[PDB]
């Protein structure tokens, strides 16, 4: 069924599952014409793949290639999300396949259901979490490594660097998503924040600087601070 | 024009004969109808005046033999039957025919409706939706479940109505995802049409058919059909130029005849909105949608 505040400890279970969310797949920069009218030109999109226990993002990396002389793009950027995740699925030995995929977005569940039709023993489930991996391209890594790329391209990252060595998946998760959600509501205060004391470094093979767990304490205060103001900040409070 | 005769009406009951019906009170002087029109299929239903609950009727032909209905006391309800004896039946409905214990199928001749509902309908193809092979007449009711929903419990009453689904992969071609699934015409044309029913006159006969089993029984399986098929080609770009006019004329005389205070259970919103204003197909139902309008506004 869905997924939602209630049943929010599933993700962290021992059956495999994984989060596709398709936001960044088709992006565009609306311009105007010489003749002053308004077109689109498009950049490399991303689909973010996520094992939310294990950490695992497998960053399918999407071309503007693929658009050439496509019509109704937002129709088919998600009728492509479905087909790439199908096809990593299939890719997979059997016993690491998902018995859960959790979109997050509805209009992705026919898609992928039509995709999957040789999975059955996989439960598409759309969520009701208003969940912020939208913001996953604030992430420069992310980023660079798509606006960088010249044609189709899988990468894999674990979105947690090493921190299961210290703390539970369901902390992880929340500390990711209290990231992601600082970002999405104000990038720029965000990214101070993570790269105010020069001290702290980013290892070439992480995301994310290598906080010890009490500056992660502080760091964590200080993006709620963020994301409680910004709320102030846009409604006034 | 033939003859369908009871032995009696014990027990008081509405009884219809295609969309005609009229009150039998218990115990009532009454052998039957005369005058059924040869050359259609007819049903023949019945609705008990104690318990509305489990409408219940029989299709049939009168050129596949003489069929009579005799109550049935331990099983409580109105059967069909068939004599063999032909010399036996003549001469007693002759008797009846001569007392005046039968009421007239009332058709007016300017009135096509009933050929219009049942053009494709034949009963070769209701006796394969329908098993039960002893006996030339169907039986059905407001229950019976179909094929596709004991899919998802008994299959001697079931209805084996063809299974139509859209994310299934008799549908969808692999390669072909998301052309097959916003554009039917795969399926319809090829699997359904050219490979399950041949020809569309047996597709529209089990279109007719659902519709009339909804209709007569509120049979809900028989209605879902009905709305699969109708989907099926509204979304489908590319129809034989016939078959869109024939289905317009089709649903016309269906929307046609439905009770005006059905339309709430038997009419589905999402498949008739996009049928007639989403649907590649948006254009070419002139006729139903120019009755539905009129009559069914509200929905819309
Ligand atoms: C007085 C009760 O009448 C009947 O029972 C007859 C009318 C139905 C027709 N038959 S038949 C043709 O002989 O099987 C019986």
């Amino acid at each position: 069924g869905a997924m939602n505040s209630s049943n929010y400890a599933e993700l962290f279970n021992n059956d495999i599952k994984l989060f596709v969310d398709d936001t960044n797949v088709y992006r565009v920069t609306v311009h105007k014409t010489f003749e002053g009218n308004v077109a689109t030109k498009a950049i490399n999109g991303c689909i973010f793949t996520l094992n939310p226990k294990t950490g695992h993002l497998f960053l399918k990396i999407i071309h503007t290639s693929v658009w050439a002389g496509q019509k109704r793009l937002s129709q088919l950027a998600k009728w492509k999300t479905a087909e790439e995740v199908s096809a990593l699925v299939r890719s997979l030995p059997k016993e690491e396949q998902p018995k859960q995929i959790i979109v997050t977005r509805k209009a992705m569940l026919d898609p992928l259901e039509v995709h999957m039709l040789d999975f059955p023993n996989i439960a598409i489930r759309p969520t009701e979490l208003r969940l912020p991996f939208s913001a996953a391209m604030s992430i420069d890594k992310l980023s660079d490594v798509v606006m960088k790329a010249t044609e189709p391209q899988m990468v894999l990252f674990n979105i947690y660097d090493d921190w299961l060595d210290r703390i539970s998946s369901y902390t992880a998760f929340s500390r990711l998503t209290l990231l992601l959600r600082a970002l999405k509501t104000n990038e720029e205060s965000a990214k101070m924040i993570l790269l105010s004391d020069p001290t702290i470094t980013i290892k070439s093979y992480h995301l994310w600087p290598s906080f010890t767990d009490e500056q992660w304490i502080t760091i964590e205060s200080q993006m709620r601070d963020l994301i409680l103001t910004e709320y102030g900040r846009k409604y006034n409070v | 024009m033939n003859t369908v005769p009871f032995t009696s009406a014990p027990i008081e009951v509405t009884i219809g004969i295609d969309q005609y019906s009229f009150n039998v009170k218990e115990n009532q002087p009454f052998h039957g109808i005369k005058d059924i029109p040869i050359g259609h299929v007819h049903v023949i239903h019945f609705q008990h005046a104690d318990n509305s609950s489990m409408r219940y009727g029989y299709w049939f032909d009168c050129r596949m033999g003489n069929f009579y209905i005799q109550y049935d006391p331990k099983d409580g309800l109105y059967k069909m039957m068939e004599e063999r004896d032909g010399a036996k039946f003549e001469n007693i409905v002759h008797n009846f025919k001569e007392r005046q214990m039968m009421v007239s199928y009332p058709k007016i001749d300017e009135d096509d409706t009933w050929y219009n509902l049942t053009e494709f309908v034949q009963m070769d193809k209701i006796r394969k939706i329908v098993r039960k092979d002893e006996n030339q007449f169907s039986y059905v009711d407001s229950s019976m479940t179909t094929v596709q929903e004991n899919e998802l419990s008994d299959p001697a009453h079931s209805l084996n109505y063809t299974v139509i689904n859209f994310k299934s992969r008799e549908a969808i071609r692999p390669g072909h995802e998301m052309e097959d699934f916003l554009d039917k015409s795969y399926y319809l044309n090829t699997v359904m049409l050219q490979g399950i029913f041949k020809n569309s006159s047996n597709y529209f006969g089990e279109l007719q058919f659902a519709f009339l089993n909804a209709m007569f029984f509120g049979n809900y399986g028989s209605s879902l059909q009905w709305h699969a098929m109708i989907e099926l080609i509204c979304s489908s770009a590319t129809v034989p130029k016939h078959m869109l006019d024939k289905l317009d004329e089709i649903l016309y005389y269906q929307i046609k005849t439905l009770p005006e205070q059905y339309s709430d259970i038997l009419l589905n919103e999402r498949v008739w909105n996009i049928c007639l204003y989403s649907s590649f197909q948006k254009n070419s139902l002139h006729n139903t949608e120019k009755i539905m309008e009129n009559k069914y506004p509200e929905l819309l």
